């Protein structure tokens, strides 16, 4: 149950399917040709948000991309503003914004806070930091969906039978509420960070010619890459 | 007859279909156009999701009706499954999975014939056509696998 696991080789993935489906054994073989390792994330409602959190912060840790940090802080300001224009009172989201902004700056090396891979791991492995950051991402997602209620409405009405506003309050904002495609499009646009989702299931339309397919979210290979198996996200590391 | 499918990035996919086609036929046509496996799609019309053994007719879908395409990307949820041999495995699931889908996932990992499987939770046998949400089984529950032949 650690919110985010140690780096494992893909052999542990392949051991889960070793005695089972040949399609999956092959897809995992093929996934090994592009990805070295995975980080399992705990399978609660927030696995996509937790995967994203850690993958992005690890990206800024490893890259020291100060320009990416500036850029995303602008996107975060504009989000702050749209939640303002939507009647959200600051005391309902701005604490989440402050916690995340501070994580982001702590991952930049050079100054006092400055943390390394291990303290980032324990921070995202500690309920009382990880959860606040999940919530930050949920509020950015909610903001982005309501800002575009008209575009997302036909997809949301079919997903749930809710209104966009309903959806936002019952499906996006609360802790634990599972995310889906709408959530991902919204967060990726809202923050402007690309995501590659490798889809690992048993589908095989072309017998004997197997590939792993993937869906790209792009507002330049996505530096966030997630493993998805119907129902659950972990983090992938490319070669 | 043509129909259109709108995607969450604003693309519009044009399909050639017949009113008697099933939703699975349409998903196959979408796979050919877009490269999305049919098991990964969710088609929507008039605020309703479209079920695989039903036809365009069944949903009143006529010439140049516009559908909507969402990818099956829901998460997080893992549950445990303990066999009676002390092996515990993890399973990736969704609250909408039928117990049948769950057994097909157990076959994906352990190769156990779904016809042989019985899943126990909370003192009862779990029924093939109900869902994990029917049972209010959430993340990190432990289902118990039991085998019977015939």
């Amino acid at each position: 149950l650690p919110y985010v696991g140690d780096k494992e080789p893909l052999s542990t993935l392949a051991a889960e399917f070793q005695s089972g489906s040949p399609i999956l054994q092959e897809k995992i073989k093929l996934l090994g040709e592009q990805y070295d390792a995975l980080r399992r994330t705990r399978g609660d409602g927030n696995c996509f948000y937790r995967s994203f959190m850690f993958s992005y912060l690890e990206h800024i840790l490893e890259t020291q991309d100060k320009a990416e940090v500036e850029r995303i802080l602008k996107k975060i300001e504009q989000c702050k503003k749209t939640l303002a224009d939507l009647g959200y009172i600051e005391f309902t989201f701005e604490d989440f914004f402050s916690i995340f902004i501070d994580q982001l700056e702590s991952v930049l090396q050079g100054h006092e806070s400055s943390i390394g891979a291990e303290e980032l791991l324990e921070r995202t492995r500690d309920q009382m930091v990880s959860d606040y950051v999940v919530m930050f991402f949920r509020f950015v997602t909610s903001g982005e969906i309501q800002r575009r209620a008209e575009f997302f409405e036909p997809f949301i009405s079919g997903l749930t039978n809710s209104t966009v506003v309903q959806f936002c309050k019952a499906s996006v904002e609360p802790m634990g509420e599972e995310s889906d495609h709408v959530h991902i499009i919204a967060l990726s646009d809202a923050l402007g960070v690309p995501i590659r989702v490798m889809y690992l299931d048993r589908s095989s339309c072309d017998a004997g010619n197997i590939s792993v397919n993937h869906h790209d979210f792009s507002p330049e290979k996505p530096y966030i890459t997630l493993l998805y198996r119907p129902g659950h996200y972990d983090i992938l590391y490319p070669k | 007859m043509q129909i259109f499918v709108k995607t969450l990035t604003g693309k519009t996919i044009t399909l050639e279909v017949e009113p008697s086609d099933t939703i699975e036929n349409v998903k196959a046509k979408i796979q050919d156009k877009e490269g999305i496996p049919p098991d990964q799609q969710r088609l929507i019309f008039a605020g309703k999701q479209l079920e695989d053994g039903r036809t365009l007719s069944d949903y009143n879908i006529q010439k140049e009706s516009t559908l909507h395409l969402v990818l099956r990307l829901r998460g997080x949820m893992q549950i445990f499954v303990k066999t009676l041999t002390g092996k515990t495995i993890t399973l990736e699931v969704e609250p909408s999975d039928t117990i049948e889908n769950v057994k097909a996932k157990i076959q994906d990992k352990e190769g156990i014939p779904p016809d042989q499987q019985r899943l126990i939770f909370a003192g009862k046998q779990l029924e093939d056509g109900r869902t994990l949400s029917d049972y209010n089984i959430q993340k990190e529950s432990t289902l118990h696998l039991v085998l019977r032949l015939r």
